């Protein structure tokens, strides 16, 4: 959509050069072997590697020199939004399933409210491993009809 | 009330100990002592984790940190 | 009730009645008030004592023979840097697997006693031990010393536990002596014996 | 003691331990894979 | 009855009547009795298919290595050309497998529902437990005793593990399945997962 790749972005190169020039301005103030100078020299390399990696991944830059993210579902940009999205969904489902399974276990007690303050660690440690298979567990429970009260 | 006052005194002493220690290890006190007017006092230093080390300014005396 | 205590004239805790071997009523922090904690801590102490006897004899005996002039084995501190026929991580993995099987069997024995007393593949062979932590049987007790009158067993277990405490202390001492002085444990003993008054700090 | 375990299982202390471990872990990845915007896998 | 971990009580929902039972369910996935049947059928089918796949992608490699025939490895079989396009063969497979898979699915729902031939009405399969059709599928008329079922399930589990191992072998090392075994035997203590 009028976007150019990072590796061929003159404004991207200008941003990198300007940041490096600004960083090197403070390097001249200290002795070359001093600890502040050693710490500063490690910052320039980090900037260089970051810019190289951004160029190497085929990110798209506009007229500003800043990368843009395409989330329409293009197969060449699945790492921007699609790939991290499924990971977040899996992790959030794990957390939710563990939290839901803990409450059901203690609901049958005489005083279920007491277990919400003093957490039963031996009981909680067993349920934690069970969240690994939460997609299959939820898929099977939905079909059987036990998901909704 | 007596015991609570004792606890508060303990906390204050711990705070003073921290303040006195930080100026001995992470400060430019000596360089400032050699030139009080042109050097900015500093006693805090930041770890370089998420790029936050930009807060280590050039306070003078061959030292980088936060000006107190 | 009238057994010697660690602090004479003091009151021993109510959860240490002297039935256990090597009991001297020492628990100021009360780390074993509950019975399950008592049993777990007893097993931990026994295992630590046995590993200590195994390790302590393997540190001072080689160095004694080296300094006396019989062998030439290097210092125990730097024994992890010597050459070997394979990478140390492979040795670590093999050790992990074998000790994992052994310690898993032992763990199964603690929680549900009597559940691992039969050979998995040769049901004829069994272990004749009755108390947790003392397996007995032909594999571990070949000489028959593990069974007898209760007084003899109590005395033997007491002396084993005391030797274990001594060995644990000695091993920690060897570690700290070598981290501090920078020489072998036997050299420290000889330096101390040469001039006991001055050869310390 | 038993009271030591019971006080350690209360909601604030357990939550603080969990969040501290979480923050340490997150800082570990942020240090190991710094300046990350896309998945290169 | 076998136990997968001594000192651990088996779950109550595993009564031991099923074939190949060892009380193994740490996650409690088969708590609901309905889920148990579907999981059993899925395990059986996966075991049989994995067994066939592992055999068919291990044996030709050995045959090529010894020198009887000359066939490429299992992963690169797609580059070879055949008498028909891959899309055509996929179309034959898609139409063909639909019938048998729907037949099996119909049997799973209602046992004994699809035992009768739909074209010729005089041929049918004898009654039997679901997942074991018998009849024409057992031409030699072997005894389907519990021991044979246990052997089948054990072989299926081993085949699943072997297939996963083969996939991971190819993904990391990039070599053949049988080539790795010969490499391991040359220097056992120097050629291992640790080095790679
Ligand atoms: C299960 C299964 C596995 C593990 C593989 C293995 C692979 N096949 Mg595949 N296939 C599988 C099903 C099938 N394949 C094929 C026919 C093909 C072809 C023609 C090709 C593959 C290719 C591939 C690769 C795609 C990435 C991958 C190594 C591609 C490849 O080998 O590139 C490296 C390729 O060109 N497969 C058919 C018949 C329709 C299948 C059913
Ligand atoms: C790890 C080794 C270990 C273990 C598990 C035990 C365990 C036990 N001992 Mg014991 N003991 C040991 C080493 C050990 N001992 C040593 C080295 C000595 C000689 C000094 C003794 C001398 C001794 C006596 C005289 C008596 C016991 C008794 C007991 C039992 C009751 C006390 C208890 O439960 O406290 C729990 C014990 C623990 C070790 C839990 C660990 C708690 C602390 C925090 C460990 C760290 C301490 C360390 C010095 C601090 C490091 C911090 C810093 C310096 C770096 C219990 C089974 C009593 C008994 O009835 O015996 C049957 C008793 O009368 N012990
Ligand atoms: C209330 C008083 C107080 C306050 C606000 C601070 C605050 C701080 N101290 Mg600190 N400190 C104090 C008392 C205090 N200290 C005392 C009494 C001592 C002992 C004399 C120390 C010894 C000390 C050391 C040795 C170090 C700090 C460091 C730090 C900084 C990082 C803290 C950290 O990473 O914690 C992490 C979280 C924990 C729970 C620990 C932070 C600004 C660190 C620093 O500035 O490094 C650049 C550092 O290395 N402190
Ligand atoms: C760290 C690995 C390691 C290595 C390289 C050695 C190496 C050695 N041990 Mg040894 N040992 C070890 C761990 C190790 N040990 C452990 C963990 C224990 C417990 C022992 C207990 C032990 C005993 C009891 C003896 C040795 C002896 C020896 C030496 C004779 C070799 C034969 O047998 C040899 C130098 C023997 C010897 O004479 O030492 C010189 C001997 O009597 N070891
Ligand atoms: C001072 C050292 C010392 C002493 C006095 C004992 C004494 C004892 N051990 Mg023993 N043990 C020791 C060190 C020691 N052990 C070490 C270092 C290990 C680890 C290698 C073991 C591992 C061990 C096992 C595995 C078993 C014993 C058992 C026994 C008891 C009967 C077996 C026996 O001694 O006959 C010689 C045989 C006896 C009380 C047995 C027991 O109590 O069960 C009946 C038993 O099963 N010990
Ligand atoms: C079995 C226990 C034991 C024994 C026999 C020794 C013996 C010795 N140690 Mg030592 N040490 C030990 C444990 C032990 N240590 C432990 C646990 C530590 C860590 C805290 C140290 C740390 C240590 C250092 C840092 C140094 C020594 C040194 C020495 C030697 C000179 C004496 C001295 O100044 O020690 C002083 C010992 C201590 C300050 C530790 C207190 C003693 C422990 C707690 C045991 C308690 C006594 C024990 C119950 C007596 C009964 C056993 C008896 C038969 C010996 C001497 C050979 C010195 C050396 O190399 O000689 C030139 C030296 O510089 N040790
Ligand atoms: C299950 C299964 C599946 C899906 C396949 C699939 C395949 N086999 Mg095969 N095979 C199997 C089991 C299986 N085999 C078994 C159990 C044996 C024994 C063999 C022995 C075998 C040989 C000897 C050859 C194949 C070949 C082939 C490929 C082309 C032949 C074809 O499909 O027509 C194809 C990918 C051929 C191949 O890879 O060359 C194209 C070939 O030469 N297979
Ligand atoms: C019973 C099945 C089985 C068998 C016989 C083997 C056999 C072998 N594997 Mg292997 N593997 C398996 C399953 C199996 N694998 C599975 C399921 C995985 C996925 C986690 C792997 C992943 C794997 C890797 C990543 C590598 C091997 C390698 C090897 C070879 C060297 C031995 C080794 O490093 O062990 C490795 C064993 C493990 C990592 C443990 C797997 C779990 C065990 C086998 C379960 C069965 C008991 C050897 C021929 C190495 C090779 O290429 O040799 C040169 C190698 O780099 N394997
Ligand atoms: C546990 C221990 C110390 C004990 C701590 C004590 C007293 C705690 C006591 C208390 O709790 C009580 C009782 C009651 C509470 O109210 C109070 C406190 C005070 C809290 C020491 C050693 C603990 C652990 C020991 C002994 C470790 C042994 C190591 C081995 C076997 C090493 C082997 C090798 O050396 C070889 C043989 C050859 C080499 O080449 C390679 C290696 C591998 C190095
Ligand atoms: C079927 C199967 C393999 C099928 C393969 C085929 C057809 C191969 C075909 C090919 O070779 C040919 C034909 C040609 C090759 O050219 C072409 C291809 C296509 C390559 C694998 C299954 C593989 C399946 C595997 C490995 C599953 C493992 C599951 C496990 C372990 C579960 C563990 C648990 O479930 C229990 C155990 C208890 C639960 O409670 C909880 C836990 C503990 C979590």
């Amino acid at each position: 959509s009028g976007l150019t790749p990072c590796k061929d972005s003159k404004q991207f190169a200008k941003r990198e050069k300007q940041q490096i020039k600004k960083l090197e301005s403070s390097l001249k103030l200290y002795a070359p072997e001093s600890a502040p100078a050693l710490a500063l020299n490690a910052q320039i390399e980090k900037t260089k590697r970051r810019f190289d990696n951004y160029g190497k991944y085929g990110l798209l830059c506009g007229s500003d020199g800043l990368p843009h993210l395409i989330v329409n579902g293009d197969q060449r940009h699945w790492g921007e939004f699609i790939t991290p999205g499924i990971l977040f969904l899996y992790i959030a489902g794990w957390i939710g399933w563990v939290g839901r399974s803990y409450l059901i276990a203690i609901s049958g007690e005489k005083k279920p409210a007491m277990k919400e303050i003093i957490i039963d660690v031996p009981l909680a440690s067993r349920i934690i491993f069970r969240g690994f298979i939460w997609p299959v567990a939820a898929y099977r429970e939905f079909l059987n009809g036990d998901l909704i009260a | 009330v007596f015991s609570a006052h004792f606890g508060q005194l303990s906390i204050i002493f711990l705070w003073l100990s921290g303040m006195y220690f930080h100026g001995a290890r992470f400060s430019n006190y000596e360089a400032w002592l050699s030139d009080p007017t042109h050097i900015g006092p500093s006693a805090q230093v930041v770890w370089p984790i998420v790029g936050q080390e930009i807060l280590n300014g050039d306070v003078g005396g061959g030292f980088r940190g936060i000006q107190i | 009730p009238d057994r010697p205590i660690w602090f004479p004239g003091s009151t021993p805790p109510e959860w240490l009645d002297g039935s256990l071997p090597g009991d001297f009523g020492f628990d100021p922090l009360g780390l074993s008030s509950d019975p399950d904690s008592l049993k777990w801590n007893v097993q931990a102490e026994i295992v630590h004592c046995r590993w200590a006897m195994l390790g302590a004899a393997g540190i001072f005996i080689p160095e004694f023979l080296t300094k006396i002039g019989i062998l030439n084995t290097p210092s125990w501190y730097t024994a992890g840097e010597q050459e070997y026929f394979t990478d140390k991580t492979t040795l670590f993995v093999v050790e992990l697997i074998l000790i994992g099987w052994a310690e898993g069997r032992r763990w199964a024995d603690i929680i549900k006693p009597g559940s691992v007393n039969t050979d998995p593949v040769f049901p004829n062979n069994k272990l004749t031990g009755t108390d947790v932590g003392y397996p007995g049987g032909l594999w571990f007790d070949p000489l028959g010393w593990g069974s007898g009158s209760p007084a003899k067993l109590k005395e033997l277990r007491t002396k084993e536990i005391k030797n274990g405490r001594l060995a644990m202390l000695a091993v920690m001492g060897a570690w700290f002596q070598h981290i501090y002085t920078g020489t072998g444990p036997i050299d420290n003993l000889f330096a101390h014996l040469a001039d006991p008054g001055h050869a310390t700090i | 003691m038993r009271d030591l375990k019971t006080y350690l299982s209360v909601a604030p202390v357990l939550s603080t331990l969990w969040f501290g471990s979480l923050a340490g872990l997150l800082i570990e990845i942020n240090r190991l894979f710094p300046d990350a915007l896309t998945f290169p896998f | 009855k076998g136990e997968w971990l001594p000192g651990l009580a088996s779950p109550d929902y595993l009564t031991g009547s099923l074939a190949g039972d060892n009380g193994f369910d740490p996650l409690g996935l088969a708590e609901d009795p309905e889920n148990l049947k579907w999981f059993v059928q899925a395990e059986l089918v996966n075991g049989r298919w994995a067994m066939l796949g592992v055999a068919g992608m291990l044996l030709p490699e050995v045959f090529t290595k010894i020198g009887i025939i000359n066939v490429p490895e299992w992963y690169d079989a797609g580059k070879e050309q055949y008498f028909a396009s891959s899309s055509t063969l996929f179309v034959i497979e898609f139409i063909l497998f639909h019938y048998v898979e729907i037949r099996r699915w119909q049997d799973i729902k209602n046992p004994g529902s699809v035992n009768q031939d739909p074209i010729f009405k005089q041929y049918s399969l004898p009654k039997g437990e679901v997942g074991y059709p018998g009849g024409i599928f057992n031409p030699l008329n072997f005894a389907p005793t519990q021991e044979a079922k246990e052997k089948e399930l054990a072989n299926g589990r081993l085949a699943m593990l072997a297939f996963l191992g083969f996939v991971v072998q190819h993904n990391v090392t990039g070599k053949g399945p049988f080539e790795n075994l010969l490499q391991h035997l040359s220097d056992p203590w120097h050629n291992t997962i640790v080095q790679t």
